[PDB]
């Protein structure tokens, strides 16, 4: 069931700090709570889109697209953070509910 | 030993050319220096927008919207020297296009060239120690959007004034260019002419050629920074800066007519 979609409700989960192992043995910095109007990059399949967040419930986000990407419903996906000037990792999610072009 | 100095980056800046060979390029605004309140926003992490957490002043918005639509509605952000061309992503149609201050910010704000730009830009000098950088203040250059074809893009390079070589800078094959190949080879060689004013004797300058006439689009130093695309950095250093001919690399892929063509330079070979 492909489609192009405009804005896209995940079901998500964070990590808990970012990915990596600091030398001096100091923790890797704590993922914050996603807010909304912060524009993330969002990994759907190939698709490297960026992707503004409208709202937040617990589990679940609503996220606006810059443009439109080609998905199914259920699909696997990587949400990204501008994070002292890199695209770092901050969680995963899973496409519930999608508004279509058509 | 090739090697990056101080004055070789400062020289590259928007301004510091722009200034000298402003009717060899296309239209654009230099905001100079970078309003503090962009300059914050741009410092900050993550990417907020309005439409507890900082956006730039509204004074900002409407100077780069009053310059935008002075650009004839559409403009290519960019900042002393890296083009945000990673972020194209981000962007609403796959562009540099830039129509709102949004967009413009959007593409400033996700790229890494213009974050290299930002803590990176002094990182080989052998000049500067990079612990905080002189008269240098940023700038937001704002370029007139128009539909540039990739195709006729070319990196050209230059050693002690003389042009040492010059490459596609695409990577897809256009079996239209080694048909003009020796009318671009001019173009560009009688641009270089014009470059006479620039200030250091090894640089590499950006060109366009759209209907007879080679377009300068940036300048960059020659230095294992910026890329050598289909030329390697060592072999940029091992050519003559003092041979009459440049070296032109095209990416790879009949007529009696053709064949026998093919046959009459095949028979001069036999020949001298």
């Amino acid at each position: 069931l492909p489609n192009i979609y405009t804005d896209i409700e995940i079901n998500y989960f964070l990590l808990r700090r970012l990915l990596g192992v600091k030398t001096d043995g100091q923790k890797q910095a704590k993922v914050r709570k996603l807010e909304p109007n912060e524009v993330l990059m969002v990994n759907i399949g190939s698709t490297a889109t960026g992707a503004r967040v409208v709202a937040v419930k617990a589990d679940m986000a609503r996220l606006q697209l810059t443009s439109p990407a080609c998905t199914e419903i259920n699909e696997k996906i990587a949400l990204s953070r501008r994070i002292e000037k890199h695209w770092r990792l901050i969680g995963w999610a899973t496409i519930k509910k999608g508004t279509t072009l058509e | 030993t090739l090697i990056l100095t101080k004055n070789q980056v400062l020289h590259c800046q928007f301004s510091s050319w722009y200034s000298l060979f402003r009717k060899l390029t296309p239209k654009a605004k230099v905001i100079k220096p970078i309003p503090a309140t962009v300059l914050k926003y741009l410092h900050e992490d993550s990417i907020y927008v309005e439409q507890p957490a900082y956006y730039p002043e509204r004074e900002a918005i409407q100077l780069i919207e009053k310059a935008i639509k002075e650009l004839g509605g559409a403009v290519v952000p960019k900042l002393n020297w890296s083009t945000p061309k990673d972020a194209l992503w981000i962007t609403t149609t796959g562009s540099l296009k830039c129509t709102t201050a949004e967009e413009v910010l959007l593409l400033l704000k996700s790229s890494d060239f213009v974050a290299h730009d930002l803590n990176h830009a002094f990182d080989d000098c052998k000049d500067f120690d990079n612990a905080d950088p002189k008269d240098f203040s940023f700038e937001l250059v704002l370029k007139e959007w128009f539909p540039m074809h990739a195709s006729t893009e070319f990196r050209c390079f230059v050693k002690s004034k003389r042009l040492i070589a010059f490459c596609q800078r695409d990577d897809n094959y256009y079996e239209f260019l080694k048909e003009n190949i020796d009318c671009y080879e001019k173009l560009i060689s009688d641009l270089l002419k014009k470059l006479d004013t620039f200030p250091d004797p090894d640089f590499v300058f950006d060109v366009y050629i759209h209907k007879d006439r080679a377009w300068l689009i940036d300048i960059n130093p020659f230095y294992p920074r910026t890329d050598g695309l289909l030329f390697s950095w060592s072999e940029l250093e091992s050519m003559n800066s003092e041979n009459m001919k440049p070296e032109i690399r095209l990416i790879p892929k009949a007529s009696e007519g053709e064949n026998l063509l093919e046959f009459a330079q095949k028979w001069q070979d036999l020949t001298n």
